[PDB]
RNA sequence: GCUUGAGUCUCGUAGAGGGGGGUAGAAUUCCAGGUGUAGCGGUGAAAUGCGUAGAGAUCUGGAGGAAUACCGGUGGCGAAGGCGGCCCCCUGGACGAAGACUGACGCUCAGGUGCGAAAGCGUGGGGAGCAAACAGGAUUAGAUACCCUGGUAGUCCACGCCGUAAACGAUGUCGACUUGGAGGUUGUGCCCUUGAGGCGUGGCUUCCGGAGCUAACGCGUUAAGUCGACCGCCUGGGGAGUA
């Protein structure tokens, strides 16, 4: 949430095809959905997570 | 001939036509069949029936290779595609993977205007 | 997306396609860049979602 | 003198030149009387997607407090150096020291 | 805006003491410091029309305070604009 | 003189606020090559178009430009126009907590000045997609259209101009007072936290409604209620926002 290197946590908050899950599903108050998404994107730049599942 | 024994069925369903291309795992095509090349030109080449007879006809014409396993890769939307993979396991193939590989832009190019019909 | 062959199956019946791509996402990117119709389509979509 | 978090991948085939580079980079920080708080060598880790194809690469996490000029020349060092692919330097978020 | 050390230095120069940080000379000098610093910023960029709106708020507010202090004590006015090098 | 208006300082918070620079991943097009073969594309149906000089499909490598899926939300920020990958640099504002300071420094504003979507214009670049004009095919009684296939300016960048929009909450700005309910978003204090805690206090915002107002429709503490300050504008339709 605040951190992007913990990709276990980030990998919970992402779907099976690399897409960020909405806060309508996972709860996650909007502040942490914003930190979350921004951390997911920083992780996708570092190739810690994938952008998609067809690379 | 050349006896590949595993391939990939790339089915390319669009709104107007489904085109099934059976290849190998390297990506070299072994034989194709379109819904529009199986009779029924026009409003009838975009139906699940036309796609399934296209897939039956693409299962023929790769008998020279002895394909038993194949992955299925599906592009585009269409009245095809679903029926298409059915026809493949109605033709003795062991269907291993079914991936959907529709190209989605990450807001890329501007799509065309159209259709004030 | 991908579903591996099961040891004893006839139909894979993957639902992977439905949860994401086919129905909405590709039919949406067939037609025009507006900025304008989406602001009102989303305005009346969120104004219709009411009790 | 503000805080920065540097990560950078290294080409796997030059992994043996990794700690040397680290030293040089850290030396450059101590050229400006800035201090380095953590430092991690994360090993050859599998990439989530290919880049020049090149799978599994060598990651180095840095977390340095420094003036911005040596960080800038550290960025240009990451530009020209063919060894390093994908650097990322970030925000203050004042000095951290922990693991992940 | 401005550095904490810079603001503290200007409060120490222009106030009666520190903690006298709302006096009219002090506010004028802080606005002046920021106006000059952003002269340096807007010589470059030049199409940062949003930041400039903040700058013209600083200019206008400095002007209001100089008008106040002019019609309250003119000796403080002349010493002030003498020291800050404004008025041209 | 004084602090209840206005402002300054301390500490934080959230943010697609602005400007400059870099980078990333999907996708479209093009080029070169491998496999492969008779169609592809398109439509209500067709044809023009592309295709045995090997298309379409498919795999590999490259180039280039633009936009930045998911998050994404009657969510946020901005005076308004508007602003959506990620990172750095320069920078504007807002809000909150306690305390200190100045001491009416305030409100509005004709002329004036600035900013101001899109299209357009000038000079120089760029040009993948899309696409006015244009061309062809259809449709039709006709079709200078809708539909199809192509497609140039333009859209993109730098600097200058223009100066407008259903530039719209069709609601000028600032301040005060006047029953409520359900939310959203961003601060924060207190109290067994002993949940998916409780109780308060601010900022912005959405929906519904009370009195009141309103021609009605509706507005309804973010007023179109009850008042005050200053500005802008109206005076039957057309002619005409024209000469």
């Amino acid at each position: 949430e605040i951190d992007y290197k913990d990709i276990a946590t980030l990998k919970n908050y992402i779907t099976e095809s690399g897409k960020i899950v909405p806060s309508r599903i996972t709860g996650t108050r909007a502040k942490y959905q914003r930190q979350l998404a921004r951390a997911i994107k920083r992780a996708r730049y570092l190739s810690l997570l994938p952008y998609t599942d067809r690379h | 001939r050349k006896q590949v024994s595993d391939g990939v069925a790339h089915i390319h369903a669009s709104f107007n036509n489904t085109i099934v291309t059976i290849t190998d795992r390297q990506g070299n095509a072994l034989g194709w069949a379109t819904a529009g090349g199986s009779g029924f030109r026009g409003s009838r080449k975009s139906t699940p029936f036309a796609a399934q007879v296209a897939a039956e006809r693409c299962a023929d014409a790769v008998k020279e290779y002895g394909i038993k396993n194949l992955e299925v890769m599906v592009k585009g939307p269409g009245p095809g595609r679903e029926s298409t993979i059915r026809a493949l396991n109605a033709a003795g193939f062991r269907i291993t993977n079914i991936t959907d590989v529709t190209p989605i832009p990450h807001n890329g190019c501007r799509p065309p205007k159209k259709r004030r019909v | 997306i991908k579903v591996r062959e099961n040891e004893p199956f006839d139909v894979a019946l993957r639902r992977f396609k439905r949860s994401c791509e086919k129905a909405g996402v590709l039919a949406e990117v067939r037609r025009r860049e507006f900025y304008e119709k989406p602001t009102t389509e989303r305005k009346r979509a969120k104004a219709s979602a009411v009790k | 003198m503000r805080h920065y978090e540097i990560v950078f991948m290294v080409h796997p085939d030059q992994s043996e030149q990794v700690p040397g580079m680290i030293e040089r980079y850290t030396a450059a920080i101590t050229g400006a009387e800035g201090k380095i708080h953590r430092l991690e060598d994360w090993g050859r880790r599998q990439l989530a997607y290919p880049i020049n194809k090149l799978h599994k690469a060598h990651y180095v996490l840095m977390n340095v407090e420094a003036p911005q000029e040596v960080i800038d020349e550290l960025e240009t060092t990451f530009r020209f150096n063919d060894a390093v692919i994908r650097s990322m330097v970030m925000r203050t978020k004042h000095a951290v020291t922990e693991a992940s | 805006s401005l550095s904490t050390e810079a603001t503290a230095k200007i409060v120490s120069e222009f106030g009666r003491d520190a903690n006298d940080t709302g006096s009219t000379e002090v506010q004028v000098a802080l606005l002046t410091a920021q106006i000059n610093h952003l002269q340096g910023h807007f010589a470059e960029h030049k199409k940062d029309h949003h930041s400039r709106r903040g700058l013209l708020r600083m200019v206008s507010q400095r002007r209001k305070l100089l008008d106040y202090l002019k019609r309250k004590d003119v000796a403080r006015y002349t010493q002030l604009i003498e020291r800050l090098g404004l008025r041209r």
